[PDB]
């Protein structure tokens, strides 16, 4: 079974450079053409360039030429994509693939990598503001949980410690100034809360933070 | 480059159904026409090359046909795993060059949204900023539009939607319609309003609230 097994997320700031890798396994690693393709959210996908590792040639997308250097080290089996002077646009979901034919190659990319994310950004890690969202005053009864100015991503949601699966929906985040904001919902009974607890529990990763927040209807009167 | 179009960025169908994908280049590529499967997942495969050929692995309910421009991928019997986004790439020319990608969506009932507002929590004002937020769940199909009233009149700035994909367990979407000012304006204005316009409904779905009771 060919295999590609790409790096993790990468965070860095305008004007820095990394480097991402790529290691394959199931075949021989020097015989075949590896490329590297870019998905940017507003484009199509794009064509990076593409390496030999038998005798490391190379040819690069005319738009990546300066931008993307290429290497591959035949010991470990293992491609890499260093990118240089990082700038907004540079931010996508970066895929190694190989491509279809032995030796000289084809006209399709046969196996594919699972993608790594690059986040360019200034912003510095900071954790989520959680915030109870309660009814104004049915068979049932719509909560909600507002997740504010955090970074980075990703921040995992759950209700009763996760013991509320079913009628759950968090959606995707948000960029607002730099920061990320989303909110997640639980449909339960109108039976079990007023008078069962209902909490949301917030996770964000990156800033080891953790943050419960008890759903309790709204003082008025 | 030549240029890759999918003008159906999104098409609906049910299992066991005959799928067509459409595929367009900006010029004649010469049956150099590659067809990828994107599940959920982000994991992404090989189908089709060289417009029909079939790549060892994939089931015979795919095939591919196509010349000059316009190229098309087919699915015989639609099974729940062939739910994903489908691809084409040109390889007539370097550098190679992809579509936009067609979505698979399953059909489904018409459903109405579950509309629900909340007003900003008191522990948000004294960061500055007010949220508003409007979930609208378990609807179908996906078109919706979502309208924000203050006061009586419509509102644009400041907000910022987000929509689910098409849940698998019930094939319904989801989407969150938040809101976004300073408490300062938040606290001059009484009555928030967020309607919803979809196909279940003649008369929009309107929910609201008056900030001057709680
Ligand atoms: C990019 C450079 C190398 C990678 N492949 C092997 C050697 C070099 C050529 C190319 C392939 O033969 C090829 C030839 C001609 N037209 C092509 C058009 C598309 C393509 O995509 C995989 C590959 C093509």
């Amino acid at each position: 079974e060919v295999q590609l097994q790409q790096s993790g997320t990468v965070l860095a700031r305008p004007g820095a450079s990394v480097k991402m890798s790529c290691e394959a396994s199931g075949y021989t690693f020097t015989s075949y053409w590896m490329h590297w393709l870019k998905k940017r959210p507003g484009q199509g996908l794009e064509w990076i360039g593409t390496i030999y590792p038998g005798n490391s040639d190379s040819s690069y997308n005319q738009r990546f030429k300066g931008k993307a250097k290429l290497t591959a080290v035949t010991s470990t089996s293992t491609a890499y994509m260093e990118l240089s002077s990082l700038t907004n646009e540079d931010s996508a979901v970066y895929y190694c693939t190989r491509e279809r034919g032995l030796y000289y190659g084809g006209r399709s990319f046969d196996y594919w990598g699972q993608g790594t994310t690059l986040t360019v950004s200034s912003a510095k890690t900071t954790p989520p503001s959680v915030y109870p969202l309660a009814p104004g005053s049915n068979s049932m009864v719509t909560l909600g949980c507002l997740v504010k100015g955090y970074f980075p991503e990703p921040v995992t949601v759950t209700w009763n410690s996760g013991s509320l699966s079913s009628g759950v929906h968090t959606f995707p985040a948000v960029l607002e100034s730099d920061l990320y904001t989303l909110s997640s919902s639980v449909t339960v009974p109108s039976s079990p809360r007023p008078s069962e607890t209902v909490t949301c529990n917030v996770a964000h990763p990156a800033s080891s933070t953790k943050v419960d927040k008890k759903i309790v209807p709204r003082d008025c009167g | 480059d030549i240029q890759m179009t999918q003008t159906t960025s999104s098409l609906s169908a049910s299992l066991g159904d005959r799928v067509t994908i459409s595929c367009r280049a900006s010029q004649d590529i010469s049956n150099y026409l590659t067809w990828y499967q994107q599940k959920p997942d982000g994991t992404v495969k090989l189908l089709i090359y060289y417009t029909s050929k079939l790549h060892s692995g994939v089931p015979s309910r795919f095939s591919g046909s196509g010349s000059g421009t316009d190229y098309s991928l087919t699915i015989s019997n639609l099974e729940q795993e062939d739910v994903a986004n489908y691809f084409c790439q040109q390889g007539n020319s370097l550098p190679p060059t992809f579509g936009g990608g067609t979505k698979l969506e399953i059909k489904r009932a018409d459903a109405a949204p579950t509309v629900s507002i909340f007003p900003p929590s008191s522990e948000q004002l004294t960061s500055g900023g007010a949220s508003v937020v409007c979930f609208l769940n378990n609807f179908y199909p996906k078109d919706i539009n979502v309208k924000w009233k203050i006061d009586g009149s419509e509102r644009q700035n400041g907000v910022l939607n987000s929509w689910t994909d098409q849940d698998s367990k019930d094939s319904t979407y989801s989407m969150s319609s938040t809101l976004t000012l300073t408490k300062d304006e938040y606290e001059r204005h009484n009555s928030y309003t967020c309607e919803a316009t979809h196909k279940t409904s003649t008369s929009p779905i309107v929910k609201s609230f008056n900030r001057n009771e709680c």
